[PDB]
């Protein structure tokens, strides 16, 4: 199980190294690497963690060749899961980000929330369509993700407005709360990331 | 939807709770407190690397939110603080001398890091503005604060009704309503709890949180117990299970 976290994209990114420390404590052959630029070889389960602009998170990526490096563990059906800026990062083009190319991983866009309190900040529920567990988790975003439902993992709703706090395409997941700040349910989730990994 | 939050209120010195604050905080977020804050008293040469190896330390194990303050007076200070892993600083004093201070945060960590906190006090039949560990009257008005708060970016308002802190008497709703119309920013009540109807109240009153000190230490009010009390009249609760 050799574990990637991406560490050049902008925001704290070391919270996320920590809770996925935290949750590989009780497997074995656990090695977990803060990755700035493209390695020789494809980790088992690659991070995109991100607090902070659309555009920042791309050129982040960009100026430091990550983006063939993570394509590159798509084209070798490796994990790769995006959490908060990462999970957007995951989509097209986003509104927050006028000119900006996403990844392009999974199909869809980001749009901004439609309430008045921008951020969506603080505990929100999360309900899942399967293997991750619902309840409270830490949030703290203006813009959501759209795409189609097959593609749609988990739901939350926040002043009336329901969008993906979490999505899947194949082995591509997409988180929008933080599981670092989300205590010990966080962990579970992040246990399970790195399960889902354990298996191809 | 959306969780009413449970905050709890430390204060630190020498690295040490006035336990051990990584400890305690540790445990906190085991039992179900929904966020931290470390509100600091070290002497006046030691703070400042001694407010670092705090964050420090409780950013190395903490799986929550955590807000530290206590005398941040720069953004220099703030910056500092948010670099070695605090989820947002509380300003006070600097804020209301200098609200530039809060855009500065905002803009370089998002909004999301600056909890701006506000003491206000009745006067002549007025919400004034006090700084200063609540001694100083700046003559400014809570009204025309809370909308210059949000107007230069802050993400928070930890709103305290100084007269009401320590009294046991209750939340100020007066205050909570004042500002709830006034500001679209989560708002934080401090002050006054003393039993488990006070945060139905101040929820009730529009606060998007509650924080408490001792009666959370000292457990005259337990947070398992506050939750599903709350979840019993319709306030909206973050709630483990097992
Ligand atoms: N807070 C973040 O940086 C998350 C992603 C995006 N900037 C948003 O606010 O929706």
């Amino acid at each position: 199980m050799r574990i990637g976290i991406i560490s050049v994209g902008p925001g704290n990114i070391m919270n996320l190294y920590r809770g996925v420390k935290r949750a590989s404590e009780n497997f074995e052959d656990v090695s977990i690497e803060l990755v700035e630029s493209p390695r020789n070889d494809l980790y088992d389960l690659l991070f995109i963690p991100g607090v902070g602009h659309f555009g920042e998170g791309m050129r982040r990526l960009r100026e430091n060749d990550l983006i063939d490096f993570v394509r590159k563990h798509v084209e070798d059906e490796r994990y790769v899961v995006g959490v908060c800026l990462g999970m957007q990062l995951l989509f097209e083009e986003s509104e927050e980000a006028p000119g900006v190319k996403g990844l392009s991983l999974i199909e869809g866009n980001v749009v901004k929330l439609r309430s008045r309190r921008l951020p969506h900040m603080g505990w929100n529920e999360v309900i899942f369509k399967d293997t991750f567990p619902n309840g409270y988790y830490y949030f703290v975003h203006t813009y959501r993700a759209v795409c189609e439902e097959e593609h749609v993992l988990g739901t939350t709703e926040y002043d009336g407005e329901i969008f993906p706090s979490a999505v899947r395409k194949g082995r591509i997941l997409g988180f929008q709360f933080h599981p670092e700040k989300s205590s010990k349910i966080g962990r579970k989730l992040l246990e399970k990331v790195i399960e889902c990994s354990l298996s191809r | 939807m959306l969780a009413k939050r449970i905050i709890a209120c430390l204060d630190v010195k020498d690295g040490r709770v006035v336990g051990d604050p990584v400890e305690l905080g540790k445990f906190y977020s085991e039992i179900g407190i929904d966020e931290l804050v470390f509100l600091d008293i070290t002497a006046s040469v030691e703070k400042r690397k001694t407010m670092l190896e705090l964050v420090e330390k409780v950013a190395e194990q903490i799986d929550i939110p955590f807000t530290v303050g206590g005398g941040i007076h720069d953004f220099e200070t703030a910056s500092e603080l948010i670099l070695r892993g605090a989820d947002k600083v509380s300003i006070n004093t600097a804020a209301v001398e200098n609200p530039s201070l809060i855009t500065q945060i905002a803009q370089t960590f998002g909004s999301q890091a600056v909890v701006v906190a506000i003491d206000a006090k009745r006067v002549d039949g007025e919400f004034m503005v006090f700084t200063y560990s609540g001694k100083k009257n700046t003559g400014i008005l809570l009204r025309d604060w809370v909308v210059e708060v949000e107007k230069r970016g802050a993400g928070e308002i930890l709103l305290t009704s100084i007269d009401r802190d320590g009294t046991k008497s209750g939340y100020d709703t007066e205050m909570i309503r004042f500002v709830r119309p006034l500001t679209t920013l989560p708002i934080i009540a401090s002050g006054g709890a003393g039993k488990m109807e006070h945060f139905l109240e101040a929820f009730l009153a529009g606060a998007d949180a509650a924080l408490a000190a001792s009666v959370f230490h000292f457990r005259e009010i337990d947070v398992r117990e506050l939750k599903e009390y709350l979840k019993k009249h319709g306030v909206n609760v973050r709630l483990e299970g097992l």
